[PDB]
DNA sequence: CTCTGAATCTCTTCCCGCGCGCCGTAGGAC
DNA sequence: GTCCTATCGATCTTCGGAAGAGATTCAGAG
């Protein structure tokens, strides 16, 4: 049902209250050394860290361990998870 | 706490803490994103109803769950309740060192002891053990003395043999409505596995051996084994105290026994004599030359301490049986012949018991009752007191008074025939009728059990008391009531409806007759009833019991 | 009369007296009965799944302006049989398809479809299948739904004294409790105002109704009230008299007119009053004012002339107001008959608490009350209303529930709709009324004319239809937004709601029993099981001793005896022998319907309601065998109460003795001989045998098992009769005569018995051979004994020699000694076959192994370990055994070892493994050896059948052109054209080469699939790889503290295995095996077990003479002359036997089966008497009286005064000491409170109570209690130094703090209470 | 006009150990 | 198929508990 004052008169919002949802429905940078997840792909939702800064590319290479390695991996900007 | 495969067991608190925040953090993102009044109040008001539910879940209009409608148990659910932490973990808690058997009755061991298996024993002292093996020298460490008690070494029976030797054991049937129902006791070990129990001490637990489970727990420190030693050990237990009541009153067998041996007939083998001692006495029964019910007179002597309490000797000739002058052996030397020249019975022994705990005092109290006990037994076995079918007499004039009886209420029925009377007055004139008759076939029944012994002494017969097997059982009091061989010889009388009315037409059978189908159905009344009774009483006065304890 | 070859081997000496006119029933029909009710389709779709659908199909969306209409449903077979679905753990179960015709009408047209689409019997789900032993397989494991008993829907009426308000005065409140509905209460409050409530809400004016019902007052008043009439003419006011109701009441005011005045003030009337009156024509009398004052009218009048209310209905009159209204022209005054004791105002002291004015305001007052919260509508209080009581999703009186209501209206006609109507609400609030009158009886709840039992095939059937409820609830809305174009059936429903509904159902339900497969008694005495308990009923601690206790209308129906005492006396209930269900769902049984003054031999089954209506004479009485009764009066019972009535004024008889008990029960000989209690115990712990090794017979038995042993299920029986051709105590096959041939089959009858396999309770029920080579059997013969029967005859226990004595008292008041003579012949001794799982799962860091590579192992424990790493079958382990490799990744060494104390032989390796994973060593031999032996089953099968064939053919060619030469030429199989005429020889020998073919392709197919089967990977469900069944055969003995039992209610541990020599020995030197107590028969009043003893002497002592006359080489005539007289012995009784026609042949082989005693059969209450017992007792050479003199073993010496002696059936019960003793030092702790685990199974210890807390405080004892709270069991640190300083040997403790109070302090912290320890 | 009665509502309570057996988040979107 | 969010946010939770006591509402009248 609706929410409002009472169940049997439910109320309206308001005047500007409309306004105000109209406008509004017409209305993070990777720090070397943070350590993040990755958002997508095989490793994804994985416990690394950054090494290196590929800003310019819209780019990103974090760290990971793989081989008992922390082993240079180069990755999408979109495989954040901050 | 995970579960078989990759789940985690699912908890309660963890889900409505679960549900809490997520309701908070929603309303943290409209407030920053400035929803409506109406959003906002919503939203808070589901916050606090989910609180609510984190809280006190119940107290809600409906609690929530999160299966077969099994409502999820918040914090103050598992602070109070039945299972909540007060009584569950704190007042009674699972202890180590403890295990649990069935348990049954070793006739051989003293009073002070009880037999526990030798499995039982190791996995209970296993400590004490490794305590000892290192003390020995013969294990290097614990790492080798649980491995040598795992090889179960024949030489690590000698050493239980050792550790056991003086250590008490608390044994605890459950339930265990007064402190007796718990006492200490001194280990034996036993092949088998069950826990050997003694026969006086199965009273104090009401203890019937029927598959009755029983829990023992060891007590490990010093203090604590004197205390067993010093509070709960059944030999410093022997007087109730609820009332000043023995609670190793005899049992069932002994008592009859000791009927057995101190009972007296008219003509018996052996009789008349003069024997010059107990002990001559007991010899010429064991070379069979007299009968152990056998009136004879024996010198006897006996002991009385005097008001300063230092035992005078008296010896006289006394005019008893065969069996009273051996049971007589076994009395301490500070009583008075009197309590021995009469048929002992559940009652009669009882008193003897408590005179003696009046005057010797309590070490030769616990003696003597062993003795008694085993007394008891050994001439109760060669009593061979058996029961069987031609034990039962049904009185020959128990047909007439059927006969009659039955005829009277016609007469009552007559009157109501004739309209000569009330509808109550015929109902209560039937059923007095119907209890008189069975009054007087009871007492014909009771007349002729007692009556079935008629002996010849030397010339003329004459009766006496019966040796009848369910007489006996009756009259020591072991088994058996009155009212226990009137339904099994006399009638079983009138019965009453589920409503309480009483039966106009009574059970005019008794057990070793047939009881015909209608019978048997009226009788199913009573019977379930007394057995739902009982289940259900058996609730309350536990409840009264703890309401009894938490108030004082 | 003859005697089955199965009977004739042991011809049980009877001895009864009644002819038993009608045989016991099938005893388990009462399962299969109700689900072949459910299963089966009908026409009258009603009991069944076709009434579930028709209940909720057709469907149609009013918006969609479309249909979907149940058409037929077809169920498929099940893919694995009760065998195989049981080995792998899955359920037994039929696929459900249901044909669905989608109907699309058509807007600005008549219903004129524009397309239909019939979905060929779409898959709907699996509904579990009902075994022919009547048991569900669910999850491998077998279950059991017992029966519901429960208060019929219809209309009761109660009132309690006391319980309310306890002022001396009843309430009477009235309820209709429809099948499938809302409940609607109408109740009288404490001052006479009738109100109604709905699901036991708030309390509502009842009058309201009729108010929704659409009732003026005037209407409600003339419904209900009586007209009293007052006229403005020839007088003022003169009164219409009714003299009838002038009665008993003082006429407290004048009454004079017409000469003489029938009665003056102050007097009371009586009846020649009121026929001088009638003489008196008393249409008109006077009466004062006063009198016309205290009258309430029945009827509105307004001013005529100006039109405003001078009058309403139930206004109360006055002088006044009299001389008003007939002044405005109402000359004719209505009032009520409000006599106190028989007209009284209650639905107008109703209207004085009525609130509410008219319809509306009716529907506004239940809506408001109904729903709060919610506001009123017209159109949505009538929403409200009609789905309360008169529409069908929220209201239908069952038909046994319209019956029932009709009967109590006591209406013509019982045949009426399931919707309630405005005359059926009516007549109840008239009933009611008229109850409050006292002019009725209220019924009783607890009377087995109230209280019906639903079955298997109703509790599905109603699951089955909430589940479509719920299908229904989400396709009405899917169709109507659905573009019903191309949508197809199988889009509108989803198998997911109905098949979770069912699945709940037969999982766990309430009512889904896991079966206590103990023995074959345990099992059918749990299938005719009834239960009170369940959804719909009531719960074990809200019933008190009102449903508890026995009822006089339970005779017949449901066994007083067998109830499981303790928590839920009286809830659960065992049926009767004989009874058996109505139509409707109540218990009925049969009556010989007694003709006149001869008890005929017809029986008319009646139920609990018409047995009140009749005189039934108890099945004891005697006839002169002419049917007439002996007796000139008879003792019956009639209304509950019982007594005599006069010869030929009975009604009915009960047909046997053993109508009244049930067959737990009824297998107790001697049941009249002892007190119910001791009859019920015995009767509970019947059912809780163990089977042991070598069980053989009772030698006194009541004859019952004859048929509890055959309609176990458990028994191999012979389908068809024929002649044993083959046996290997493992496949029976049967020649079944041609007599029972089918034309085309093969003509022979296989039977592959079960071996040893685990039960419910971890028990053995192998099957094994009774019938020998070349033995003929007629259908129905038991071939093959199961567990715990034997020659047909089920077989619990032993008969062990018993005497009756103390013994030093080791049979103390419990105890029980048995001579080690019973131990060394394994008498008791018993197999339990115990089931160990060693599972393998996919982890998520990688696959597991299964491997005899183990790590962290030697060769020691990988001695009993294969190759592969299994155990090899047949090695004997003890606990703590390595019994498979398994390894788990990233090593660890999770491995099965054995239990610790158990130790047995390993029997059988079942490995499941689930595909993908390569298959080990040993399942791949294990699976070879499967196949092995199914190829070898399946081509035994057909080579035998081809060997009767080709001689079949061979036969049909003897006449028809034989030519030998030609005949074994060739092969047999080149018989295709083989010379014979043209006539129909050749067209059977066609017809069987037809026949052959489709074998051969049978044969191929039936492999091919089989292999397939056996090489699935078998499905591992939840994220696992392979899993590894072991199977431990355990030979358990008897020993101190095992647990033995009689029959009649005698149990006890055993407490001594007392060597042979200890035993006493009677004169012949043979001695006693069990030493049991007699202080005992006297107080548990069970004498039974002292005449069944005796005559057990007395049973043994025929077969004691008859061994001797077998081991003597006695001639036969002579033998048969002796049991002829044993036979032939005692009263007139049913069995008569004569020997003289078993041609010696029969003879010797009946002694044989004698030589061991000749079994004795003593019918519940109609049984032997002692006069029997002595008879028998004196056949023998034994004595009279029943008791012997014993010597004792010890000391040679002759106990004083004879013991009795005998052979008693004992039984072992199953509550063994090594399934019970445990003690634990150390091992695991638990988590949230660091307490030591609880169990048995977990290295568990005891829980110290509050009551051992208790009695430890009523000592002194406070160290004690110390340790044990705190270093026992919850100070983490403190039970360290405590076991170091054991270990050292200082025996001190450090106590500190229990952790689980500060676990309490946190949880009481975590809410808003800051608790805290304090210094000072 | 609201003071002491009852009268009707909600909240809380119900012996104790043992031993099995089984069963144990759901729907729809990428 | 896996991985995510959420609770009949178009129902009807079971009438087959007694009881025992406070708490909360309602009468007859001072």
């Amino acid at each position: 049902g609706f929410i409002g004052g009472t169940s049997d008169r439910p109320a309206p919002i308001s005047d500007k209250e409309v306004d105000a949802i109209m406008n509004r429905l017409q209305q993070t940078l990777f720090e070397p050394g943070e350590m993040v997840r990755v958002n997508d792909g095989p490793f994804a939702d994985f416990n690394g860290v950054v090494e290196e800064v590929d800003y310019e590319k819209s780019r990103l290479k974090v760290s990971v361990s793989i081989f008992g390695r922390a082993t240079p991996v180069e990755l999408d900007f979109s495989q954040v998870e901050k | 706490v995970p579960l078989d495969g990759g789940r985690f067991a699912t908890s309660d608190l963890n889900d409505l803490y679960r549900r809490v925040i997520n309701r908070n953090n929603r309303l943290k993102r409209l407030l920053d994103l400035a929803a409506p009044d109406i959003i906002v109040r919503n939203e808070k008001r589901m916050l606090q109803e989910a609180v609510d539910a984190l809280l006190d879940n119940g107290r809600r209009g409906r609690a929530i769950t999160g299966s077969n409608k099994r409502p999820l148990k918040s914090l103050a659910d598992m602070i109070k309740g039945k299972q909540g932490r007060f009584r569950q973990n704190l007042l009674g808690k699972r202890v180590d060192y403890s295990g649990r058997s069935v348990i049954t009755v070793g006739p051989y061991l003293r009073l002070h002891q009880c037999g526990l298996p030798k499995k039982m024993a190791l996995e209970l002292f296993k400590p004490f053990i490794y305590g000892k093996l290192e003390l020995r020298g013969l294990a290097t460490t614990i790492k080798a003395a649980k491995k040598m008690v795992e090889r179960e070494e024949a030489v690590v029976w000698d050493i239980l043999d050792e550790v056991i030797r003086e250590h008490p054991v608390l044994l605890n049937r459950a339930p265990t409505l007064h402190r007796l129902g718990i006492q200490a006791f001194e280990p034996v070990l036993i092949e088998g596995k069950a826990i050997q129990l003694h026969p006086l001490v199965c009273a104090a637990y009401n203890a019937d051996f029927d598959g009755d489970q029983m829990a023992v727990h060891v007590p490990l420190t010093l203090e604590a084994q004197l205390e067993a030693r010093a509070l709960m050990m059944s030999t410093n237990n022997i007087l109730s105290p609820a009332n000043g009541e023995p609670i190793i009153v005899p049992s069932q067998d002994v008592v009859l026994g000791l009927y057995y041996m101190t009972r007296d007939c008219v003509n018996a083998k052996g009789e008349g004599m003069v024997l010059t001692g107990p002990k001559e006495a007991e010899r010429l029964y064991r070379s069979g030359l007299a009968s152990l019910h056998a009136r004879v007179k024996v010198r006897i002597t006996e002991y009385e301490k005097d008001a300063n309490g230092e035992l005078v000797a008296k010896t006289s000739l006394k005019d008893t049986t065969v069996g009273r002058a051996i049971l007589w052996m076994i009395v301490p030397k500070g009583l008075p012949y009197s309590i021995v020249n009469q048929a002992l019975g559940k009652k009669a022994i009882s008193k003897m018991l408590n005179t003696c705990y009046r005057i010797l005092g309590l070490k030769p109290t616990v003696i003597f009752a062993d003795q008694i006990m085993y007394t008891g037994f050994a001439y109760a076995a060669r009593s061979g007191a058996s029961v069987g079918i031609d034990d039962m007499v049904i009185p020959e004039k128990k047909h007439e008074i059927i006969s009659e009886a039955e005829a009277e209420v016609a007469e009552i029925q007559e009157q109501f025939q004739s309209g000569l009377v009330t509808a109550g007055e015929r109902y209560n004139k039937v059923i007095d009728i119907w209890a008189a008759a069975n009054d007087r076939v009871s007492k014909a029944m009771m007349d002729n059990l007692q009556t079935e012994t008629v002996i010849n002494r030397d010339g003329q017969e004459e009766k006496q008391v019966s040796f009848n097997s369910i007489y006996m059982m009756a009259d020591s009091g072991a088994r058996g009531s009155a009212a226990q061989i009137r339904q099994l010889a006399g009638m079983r009388g009138l019965m009453a409806k589920p409503d309480g009315s009483i039966i106009e037409t009574p059970i005019t059978a008794n057990f070793r007759e047939g009881l015909n189908v209608l019978q048997y159905f009226i009788s199913t009344h009573g019977a379930r009833k007394g057995l739902a009774d009982t289940a259900l009483k058996t609730a309350n006065s536990g409840y009264l019991t703890r309401r009894l304890v938490d108030v004082a | 009369m003859v005697y089955s070859y199965t009977e004739k081997k042991r011809i049980r000496k009877d001895f009864g007296k009644r002819p038993q006119v009608l045989d016991v029933p099938y005893l388990l029909s009462i399962q299969l009965d109700s689900f072949q009710k459910f299963i089966e389709q009908d026409p009258e779709g009603q009991y069944g799944l076709e009434a579930a659908f028709r209940s909720v199909f057709p469907i149609q969306s009013y918006s969609g302006n479309s249909e979907l209409q149940y058409v037929s449903y077809r169920l498929g077979e099940p893919v694995f049989d009760v065998q195989e679905c049981q080995i792998r753990g899955v359920t037994y179960s039929a696929p459900l398809r249901v044909k669905l015709r989608l109907v699309i009408y058509e807007r600005e047209a008549p219903e004129g479809t524009v397309k239909d689409i019939k979905e060929q019997e779409v898959y709907m789900g699996e509904i579990p299948l009902m075994t022919d032993n009547g048991t569900f397989v669910i999850n491998g494991t077998e279950r059991v739904i017992v029966s519901q008993l429960h208060r019929s829907p219809g209309v009761f009426f109660d009132s309690d004294k006391g319980k309310t308000h306890s002022s001396g005065k009843v309430l009477y409140n009235a309820r209709i409790i429809p099948y499938r509905g809302s409940w609607l209460d109408f109740e009288f409050d404490p001052k006479d105002n009738l109100f109604v409530r709905i699901d036991r809400r708030r309390k509502l004016p009842a009058t309201i109704i009729l108010r929704a019902l659409n009732y003026t007052t005037e209407q409600i008043l003339d419904l209900f009230f009586e007209k009293v009439i007052f006229e403005i003419r020839d007088n003022k006011l003169q009164m219409e008299l009714v003299p009838e109701r002038l009665r008993g009441e003082t006429a407290s005011f004048d009454i004079e007119a017409n000469g003489k005045v029938y009665v003056e003030k102050g007097r009371r009337i009586t009846a020649r009053h009121i026929r001088q009156l009638e003489k008196d024509d008393v249409k008109l009398i006077e009466v004062p004012v006063e009198y016309i004052a205290g009258k309430v009218v029945a009827k509105d009048y307004i001013d005529e002339s100006t039109g405003e209310l001078i009058c309403a209905a139930n206004m109360e009159l006055s002088l006044d107001l009299l001389a008003k209204l007939s002044q405005s022209g109402h000359k004719r005054i209505e009032t009520l008959f409000t006599n106190d004791l028989d007209h009284g105002p209650y639905i107008s002291e109703t209207l004085r608490v009525d609130p509410t004015n008219d319809r509306l305001s009716a529907l506004v007052e239940i809506y408001r009350m109904m729903r709060p919260g919610e506001p009123p509508t017209r159109e949505a209080a009538e929403s409200l209303f009609e789905n309360l009581f008169f529409s069908e999703d929220r209201y239908d009186l069952s038909a046994v529930g319209r019956m029932k209501f009709n009967r109590s209206l006591l209406r013509e006609e019982i045949e009426g709709s399931g919707i309630l109507s405005k005359d059926d609400i009516i007549d109840v609030m008239k009933k009611l009324i008229d109850i409050r009158n006292g002019k009725g009886e209220v019924d009783d709840i607890d009377h087995l004319g109230n209280r019906r039992i639903r079955s298997v095939g109703e509790m599905a059937e109603n699951q089955f239809r909430v589940g479509l409820v719920r299908v229904e609830r989400a396709v009405k809305e899917r169709l109507s937004l659905g573009d019903l174009d191309t949508l197809m059936p199988q889009d509108m429903i989803n198998a997911k709601p109905i098949s979770a509904a069912v699945k709940e159902f037969f999982g766990s339900s309430q009512l889904s029993q896991f079966m206590d497969q103990n023995n074959p008694l345990s099992e059918i005495t749990h299938k005719r099981r009834i239960s009170a308990l369940g959804p719909g009923g009531l719960t074990r601690e809200r019933a008190g001793f009102e449903v508890r206790d026995v009822h006089p209308t339970h005779y017949g129906r449901v066994c007083p005896i067998e109830t499981p005492e303790g928590p839920n006396i009286g809830l659960i209930n065992s049926l009767s022998v004989y009874a058996q269900t109505n139509e409707y769902g109540f218990l009925e049984t049969p009556y010989r319907k007694v003709t006149d003054g001869v008890v005929t031999d017809e029986i008319h089954y009646l139920s609990a309601i018409e047995e009140g209506n009749y005189v039934i004479a108890q099945a004891n009485s005697n006839l002169d065998e002419e049917g007439h009764f002996v007796e000139d009066l008879v003792t019956c019972r009639s209304k509950g109460e019982s007594s005599l009535f006069s010869r030929d004024q009975v009604d009915y008889m009960d047909v046997s003795t053993q109508q009244v008990v049930s067959v737990g029960a009824s297998l107790i000989p001697f049941l009249e001989h002892d007190d119910a209690n001791r009859a019920l115990m015995g009767a509970n712990m019947q059912r809780q045998a163990v089977p042991t090794l070598r069980a053989d017979k009772p030698l006194v038995g009541t004859g019952m098992e004859r048929a509890v042993a055959v309609d176990s299920g458990v028994t191999a029986v012979a389908k068809r009769g024929g002649v044993v051709q083959y046996v290997d105590a493992s496949r029976i096959v049967i020649k079944v005569n041609e007599d029972e041939m089918y034309p085309g089959e093969a003509g022979i009858d296989i039977y592959n018995l079960t071996k040893y396999t685990r039960s419910n309770q971890n028990t053995c029920i192998n099957q094994m051979p009774c019938v020998s080579l070349g033995e003929p059997v007629e259908r129905g013969d038991v071939l093959a004994d199961g567990p715990s029967t034997d020659l047909g005859e089920l077989a619990l226990g032993q008969n062990m020699r018993v005497a009756f004595m103390p013994w030093n008292g080791y049979n103390f008041e419990d105890s029980i000694l048995v001579s080690e003579r019973v131990v060394q012949e394994d008498r008791f001794t018993t197999i339990h076959i115990q089931e160990l799982a060693c599972v393998s799962r996919d982890t998520k860091l990688g696959p597991e192994e299964i491997t005899a590579d183990i790590p962290n192992v030697g060769e020691a424990a990988l001695s009993k370990l294969d190759e592969s790493g299994i155990v090899y079958i047949g090695a004997e382990v003890t606990g703590g055994d390595i019994l498979v490799g398994k390894v788990t990744p990233k090593v660890k060494d999770s491995s099965l070892r054995v239990p610790n104390g158990v130790s047995g032989t390993v029997i059988d390796v079942q490995v499941f493994t689930r595909d993908g994973v390569e298959k080990d060593k040993r399942a791949l031999e294990i699976e070879e050896m499967q196949l092995k032996q199914a190829k070898k089953d399946l081509s035994e099968e057909l080579q035998i059948l081809e060997a009767g064939l080709f001689s079949r053919i061979r036969a049909v060619l003897v006449a028809g052109g034989v030519e030998a030469e030609k005949l074994d030429k060739l092969p047999r199989d080149r018989w295709l054209e083989l010379g014979l005429t043209d006539e129909e020889k050749q067209n059977q020998l066609e017809q069987l080469a037809e026949q052959y073919d489709e074998l051969k392709h049978e044969f191929e197919k039936k492999l091919e699939a089989k292999r397939r089967k056996i090489t699935q990977g078998d499905d591992l469900a939840p994220g696992v790889l392979k899993i590894v069944k072991v199977y431990l055969a355990v030979k358990r003995r008897i020993q101190p503290g095992d647990k033995m039992a009689g029959r009649h209610g005698n149990k006890g541990v055993i407490s001594k295995i007392n060597p042979i020599e200890d035993m006493p020995y009677d004169e012949n030197g043979t001695p006693v095996d069990i030493v049991l107590n007699p202080l005992g028969v006297p107080s548990r009043m069970n004498i039974g077990q002292i005449l069944e003893t005796h005559l057990g002497m007395a049973a043994k002592g025929i077969g004691d003479k008859i061994n001797a006359m077998l081991k003597q080489q006695q001639e036969v005539a002579k033998l048969r002359e002796f049991i002829q007289r044993a036979y032939d012995l005692g009263a007139d009784v049913r069995q008569k036997v004569d020997l003289s026609t078993f041609s010696d042949e029969e003879v010797m082989r009946l002694a044989e089966n004698l030589r061991k005693g000749m079994p004795i059969a003593t019918p519940v209450f109609d049984g032997a008497k002692e006069a029997e017992i002595k008879e028998l007792l004196k056949l023998g050479d034994l004595p009279t009286s029943g008791q012997i003199r014993l010597y004792d073993g010890r000391t040679g010496e002759q106990f004083e005064r004879p013991v009795t002696v005998g052979y008693m059936y004992m039984l072992k019960l199953n509550h063994l000491v090594d399934d019970k003793m445990h003690a634990r030092s150390t091992g695991s702790y638990s988590l949230v409170t660091q307490q030591p685990l609880g169990g048995k199974a977990q290295f568990g210890g005891q829980r110290f109570g509050e009551m051992e807390v208790w009695a430890l405080e009523a000592y002194g004892a406070a160290y004690t209690l110390q340790e044990m709270l705190t270093v026992k069991s919850d100070d983490v640190n403190g039970r360290t130094k405590m076991y170091k300083n054991i270990v050292d040997g200082n025996h001190q403790m450090e106590p500190g703090m229990p952790e689980s109070f500060n676990v309490l302090l946190k949880e009481i912290r975590s809410l808003g209470i800051n608790i805290e320890l304090e210094d000072e």
